């Protein structure tokens, strides 16, 4: 369980980088609109900028699903860990005068 | 036992998917920014003959 | 480390009641908006998936 | 009984400017003229004649006290702007559930605005 | 001409009224008799007090308030205290027996006896008032009187006065601390009734004010008086624009209108700044940027819910004192340029700003230091929805076994109303969800 | 305004109500004549709650002292505050019950009941808005356990909606003074569970233990027992008599304290109990008050609540304090001992604060708790009743009065079903609904 | 007896207690019955009125 929380924060830090990348790409297209009308003619590099957006949206998904499977396992780890200690006190309770 | 068996397989994939998705993203930007330079060379080249 | 993340219990009788406020123009917009809503549920904060982004 | 209009002076007699801060009685704006004189429609001591028609409403006014009003009074402000199709129906059914409140003098006369 | 009539209900209503009215008298210069300090001519003015007080024959001032309660002792205290000769005898209305933490008793059995008398008294006060701006109504969601009789008074007030604003200062249940066991039932049943008869609300729970007082005012053991003073300061800053002049004044209807986006979302959350002791005040500059930054701290809201768990939809902002529009705009721009504060999409400009000149007065024996500038804040956000979810949690896990409901049924209320009220709160929560959603197509 | 009529039955009732009236007389400033000689204004503002006006500026208590034997009434009248009571309210028969519940209920209490109903109707019609009746008696006797139940049964019919408290003295099983004690106890608890609003179960053995170990008296007499009980009875309605920051009273306590009508038996307690050196070394504060209130050696019933789930808890505090400390302490004690409160009621604790401290003190507090551990007394009564009623022992005394045999059977059945529903609410789970939400 | 079922069952199946009309008449609590004071119409509607 302890390992999972840091694996949880490791992926979430990358999710900001995916989100930051989506701002970088959209920022660039706004600057690509600043060019004068002679240069405004669309080119191949505009398709590449559109190509970057679709990937980051799709890469957002795999990291989104990365944590959703991380959460459901992480809760099941707690409950088993919870009941395991609960059951430990049951047998430990009749050894209270013993050394244990 | 079951959750321990489930956990170790899950944890590796989170680390494995982490690095690749980190690695893929940097590849997207390098190729994309190269083409913008590729558009720059032609516009600088045409400016010479002008 | 304590790992607490859950919703407070509600009875199943009072579930499935439709909302009294309908704001979006078309159901086509509504379904896409709620589908996008569901996906951030591991990155939203607080409870009911209504917070700001974690980190 | 009736509330006439002071014509050019009706601004002085409007209910809010007389500090009566509540629903108030309507004002008859136009007066029609009758030709000829008038028939007698009542006996001595003000008894209506057998031939003349009579109103069918209550002969003692219409007041609804606290122990007579309904237990769930709907609001006056009904603004069906963002409501769903059924939700506007359900509220409107609540409005029209009790006709005795609407006909009552003390009773509420709600306005309904917009549509789902 | 401006006129707010106070309809304080319950023990909380009466004590909050005591604090607020002492503050108003100290502000306007009234003495505890009800007189100006001298034998001043009625041909003079300073008639600002007309927004709260009313003149009599002898050159005396009578408040436009109706303290109502159903237990004698709380109002006997105000009958006997220092301000005894200030209040008209017929205004303070009491009852012989109280609902005793029972919305059902306070709504169908006991409240319905004193409905008519208090309605007649409010009608006389509204007769006195010339241009009536609104009704301010203070109560609690826990107590039987301040829940049930307040709901019934609201229901009949909507019939008697269709248009007028009915502002709602409410004491919301705290998430952890509680002075009652049955209070989820009251706090569930009153909101279903007042959902369709209400204009704006300012729910405050006492736990957050306890935290604020212990953290900022350096009092480790304060009392309900110290909370009532803060509440009175909030109401003072609300009505300041009516009372005294301002660079940009703002009525009640303005900040009612620009705070409720949809007919079932009328639940702002207050905030006041700064609230700091004299020893701390001797050490800090208090400027507009500082106070507006303190207003948005999630450790300063007097509702125990973090706005960082939701999104703001509207913000009424009320500056007071030695303040300048240029600095106000700079501070709001700095607030805008922050990712930690997130707004909804359909509210690009979500602010309503008002400015007043006169600094807030300081009551001797209070807590706060005297400060030249201050700010009140009224933010409507969807981070309140978690509180409704917690209230539904407690109500459901009590209602499963059908606990305490024999009291209500034996009083004479049907049990299906419990289910109906809980369903409507579920619907309201889903409404909050839908207005919280973003749309990107 | 809000009046209380005080029913007093039996020798137990008479002595403990005598101490009770002495305590309220000293609290409200009343001399042995009956006049008021207090200094503060709040001491005579709501004195009509318990007293009635008589000429000469006199106050007569609203008490009805009922007994089947005249020997107790002489001691009550010749006691210290003896002559304050109006002589007509003394109602007494000429022949005792002999610790016979049947004699007190059917044959001989049937003659005194008419006159005592006349007197309680006198005193109920005197007041304008009466809140209800508070009765004091013991379950191990002949008249309070006996004709007291007849009084309760009749006046519940006559005045339904009014509140009724019963400060019942239950039998301790470890120490006893009567052989036929279980018979009266089991034939009385049935009437209690059928016709009563609130019941406070006080136990003489518990009081003896408290006087032994807490107050450290060399000689604990009955006066200290009655003083403790009367302090509890004063702490219940002090918030009704005096103003506070957060007011409450008896109906508020009942509404927030009784979840279902069958479960209305509470363990009471008083917080500030200390000896000489204890008073020297101990600083009277709010956390110390809460700690000693929740200490189980402080309870005045015969049931440890570490053997039961605290259904609901009430604290009524006395003095001028800060409410933050009160609420923080009660949240602390709720969170710490988590398992000892039932889980299907959040915030099982109800609070009240009254400004006027009890006389001779700067702070105080009173506990009223409903927990399931109170069934420990009914189990013990049922076992000792099984051992007796098995062999039809001592049964001729009861059956000679004219009662049948099925009354014991139905009393035992109802008692057993009461403790059965108590254990059903004991082993109850919260996060579960069924059999009523099938619609 | 499944008391949790029965206690719920007694509550759900039942009727309210109808309260009798009472009105307060003074700035302090003063309860009075309403059906005999003459405020409620009573005799005018019933009986052979006018006959
Ligand atoms: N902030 C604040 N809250 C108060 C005050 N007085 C009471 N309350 C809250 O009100 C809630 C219960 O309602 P109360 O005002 O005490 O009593 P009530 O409104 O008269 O209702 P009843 O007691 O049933 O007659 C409690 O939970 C208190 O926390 C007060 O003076 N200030
Ligand atoms: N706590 C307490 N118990 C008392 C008091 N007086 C009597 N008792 C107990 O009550 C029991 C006897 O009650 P009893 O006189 O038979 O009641 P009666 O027959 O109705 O008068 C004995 O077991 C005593 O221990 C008292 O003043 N205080
Ligand atoms: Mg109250």
């Amino acid at each position: 369980l302890r390992l999972l929380l840091r694996q949880r924060e490791a992926t979430d830090r990358r999710l900001s980088e995916v989100r930051k990348g989506l701002l970088i790409n959209q920022q660039s297209v706004k600057l690509r609109g600043y060019r004068p009308k002679c240069e405004k003619i669309p080119d191949k590099a505009d398709s590449l900028l559109v190509w970057e957006k679709k990937e980051l949206k799709s890469m957002k998904r795999k990291m989104e699903k990365d944590m959703e499977i991380s959460e459901d396992l992480l809760k099941a780890l707690a409950s088993c860990r919870d009941t395991l200690d609960f059951y430990c006190q049951e047998r430990l309770q009749a050894v209270e005068l013993m050394n244990q | 036992k079951r959750l321990l068996m489930e956990s170790k397989d899950i944890l590796t994939e989170m680390a494995k998917n982490e690095v690749d998705i980190q690695n893929q993203q940097q590849e997207i930007s390098n190729r994309v920014c190269s083409s913008l330079a590729q558009k720059m060379r032609e516009t600088l080249e045409l400016k010479e003959r002008m | 480390p304590p790992v607490k993340l859950d919703a407070l219990w509600h009875m199943p009788h009072f579930k499935k009641v439709a909302s009294h406020l309908a704001t979006f123009p078309t159901e086509a917009d509504r379904q896409r908006a709620l589908k996008a809503h569901k996906e951030e549920y591991a990155v939203r904060q607080g409870t009911l998936r209504m917070g700001n982004y974690t980190h | 009984a009736t509330n006439y209009s002071a014509n050019q002076y009706e601004k002085a007699y409007l209910p809010t400017y007389l500090q009566n801060w509540s629903p108030a009685r309507p004002t008859k704006e136009k007066i029609a003229a009758h030709e000829g004189y008038t028939q007698i429609i009542a006996n001595d001591r003000g008894h209506l004649l057998p031939s003349v028609p009579r109103s069918k409403a209550s002969p003692w006014g219409s007041f609804m006290g606290t122990w007579q009003m309904p237990l769930k009074i709907p609001p006056a402000k009904v603004t069906l702007t963002a409501r769903t199709t059924t939700a506007a129906d359900n509220l409107t059914k609540w409005i029209h559930k009790n006709p005795d409140l609407l006909n009552a003098c003390n009773g509420l006369r709600p306005e309904i605005s917009g549509k789902p | 001409m401006r006129e707010c009539i106070s309809i304080h209900v319950g023990q909380a209503g009466v004590q909050i009224g005591n604090a607020c009215w002492e503050l108003y008298c100290l502000e306007h210069g009234i003495q505890p008799d009800g007189q100006m300090p001298s034998d001043k001519t009625i041909g003079g003015g300073d008639d600002s007090f007309n927004t709260f007080f009313s003149e009599t024959g002898a050159g005396k001032h009578v408040p436009r308030a109706v303290f109502v309660d159903l237990e004698p002792t709380v109002v006997d205290e105000v009958r006997t205290g220092t301000y005894r000769q200030l209040f008209h005898p017929e205004q303070l209305i009491t009852g012989k027996e109280d609902a005793a933490n029972n919305y059902a008793r306070g709504h169908y059995t006991i409240g319905k006896e004193i409905v008519d008398l208090v309605l007649d008294r409010i009608r006389k006060l509204a007769d006195l008032c010339t241009g009536l701006q609104g009704f301010l109504i203070f109560h609690s969601f826990g107590g039987g009187t301040g829940s049930g009789f307040a709901s019934l008074l609201m229901e009949r007030l909507s019939v008697d006065y269709g248009k007028k604003s009915k502002l709602e200062f409410a004491i919301y249940p705290a998430p952890q601390v509680s002075t009652a066991v049955v209070e989820p039932y009251n706090s569930i049943l009153t909101t279903h009734t007042t959902l369709e008869h209400s204009d704006c609300a300012f729910m405050v729970d006492n736990e957050a004010i306890y935290d604020i007082c212990r953290r900022n005012l350096d009092i480790e053991r304060p009392t309900y008086t110290n909370l009532n003073r803060l509440i009175g300061q909030i109401v003072s800053s609300i009505t300041a624009s009516l009372r005294f002049d301002g660079a940009l004044n703002v009525d009640l209807t303005e900040f009612q209108t620009n705070l409720v986006p949809y007919p079932r979302i009328h639940f702002p959350l207050a905030t006041y700044a700064p609230v700091i002791s004299a020893e701390k005040a001797y050490h800090e500059q208090l400027s507009v940027a500082e106070i507006t930054n303190a207003c948005f701290e999630p450790a300063n809201q007097m509702v125990k819910c973090d706005p960082r768990h939701g999104k703001y939809m509207a913000c009424c902002m009320l500056y007071r004192g030695d303040v300048v529009p240029k600095d106000v705009n700079a501070a709001i721009a700095t607030i805008k340029t922050k990712r930690t504060i997130q707004f909804v999409d359909w509210c690009p400009t979500g602010f309503k700003v008002g400015i007043n000149y006169q600094p807030p007065t300081v009551v001797p024996g209070g807590d706060l230091a005297k400060v030249q500038r201050a700010v009140c804040m009224l933010s409507n956000t969807t981070a309140i929805a978690e509180a409704w979810a917690r209230l539904d949690h407690k109500f459901d896990l009590m209602y499963a076994k059908r606990a305490f409901v024999h009291w209500y049924v034996g009083e004479g209320m049907e049990e299906g109303e419990f289910s109906e009220a809980r369903e409507d709160l579920a619907a309201l929560e889903k409404d909050y969800e839908e207005v919280g959603v973003d749309s990107v197509e | 305004m809000r009046e209380i009529v005080h029913l007093q039955a039996g020798q137990c009732g008479n002595q403990i109500g005598a101490k009770f009236w002495e305590v309220i007389s000293d609290e409200h400033g009343i001399d042995p004549t009956g006049t008021y000689h207090g200094d503060s204004d709040l001491q005579l503002e709501r004195i009509n709650v318990y007293y009635n006006e008589a000429t000469g500026g006199k106050y007569v208590p609203r008490a009805v002292l009922v007994d089947l034997e005249p020997g107790t009434m002489d001691s009550v009248r010749s006691g210290p505050f003896g002559q304050i009571f109006r002589p007509d309210n003394f109602v007494f028969g000429q022949s005792g019950a002999g610790n016979n519940w049947a004699k007190g209920h059917y044959t001989e209490g049937a003659e005194l009941v008419d006159s005592v109903l006349d007197v309680v109707r006198k005193e109920a019609e005197s007041c304008d808005c009466l809140q209800g009746f508070q009765l004091t008696h013991s379950l191990g006797g002949g008249t309070g356990s006996g004709m007291g139940t007849l009084l309760i049964s009749k006046i519940r019919e006559e005045y339904p909606d009014r509140i009724m408290n019963t400060f019942s003295v239950v039998p301790s099983p470890k120490v006893s003074d009567t052989v036929v004690e279980p018979y009266n106890a089991t034939l009385s608890v049935h009437q209690l569970v059928e016709n009563t609003d609130e019941t406070y179960c006080i136990d003489n053995e518990a009081l003896y233990d408290i006087c032994f170990r807490t107050l450290k008296l060399t000689t604990p007499t009955y006066g200290d027992l009655n003083h403790l009980v009367s302090a509890t009875m004063s702490g219940v309605t002090t918030c009704l008599r005096f103003p506070g920051q957060l007011n409450a009273d008896l109906r508020k306590l009942a509404v927030n304290m009784v979840p279902f009508p069958r479960l209305h038996f509470f363990m009471p307690g008083f917080a500030p109990l200390t000896s000489r050196g204890s008073q020297q070394y101990r600083a009277l504060t709010v956390p110390e008050l809460t700690q000693q209130m929740f200490d189980a050696k402080n309870m005045m019933a015969a049931c440890d609540p570490r053997h039961g789930r605290y259904l609901t808890v009430a604290a009524v505090f006395r003095g001028r304090m800060s409410m933050k400390e009160v609420d923080e302490q009660m949240l602390n004690v709720q969170n710490k001992n988590s398992s000892y409160f039932v889980e299907w009621i959040p915030n099982n604790v109800k609070t009240a604060v009254c400004d006027i401290p009890p006389r001779g003190l700067k702070m105080s507090a009173t506990f009223i708790g409903n927990s399931t551990a109170i069934q420990e007394l009914f189990k013990r009564i049922s076992e000792q009743f099984t051992a007796m009623f098995r062999r039809k022992a001592f049964l001729h005394w009861y059956t000679g009065e004219g009662m049948d045999e099925m009354e014991f059977t139905e009393a035992e059945s109802n008692m057993n079903d009461l403790v059965s529903e108590y254990q059903q609410y004991q082993d109850a789970t919260a996060e579960e609904e069924g059999e009523f939400e099938e619609e | 007896k499944n008391f949790i079922n029965t206690n719920a069952a007694d509550v759900i199946m039942g009727v309210a207690k109808k309260p009798k009309p009472i009105y307060v008449d003074k700035r302090t609590g003063d309860k009075h019955d309403l059906e005999t004071s003459g405020l409620f119409p009573k005799y005018i509607n019933k009986k052979d009125y006018g006959i």
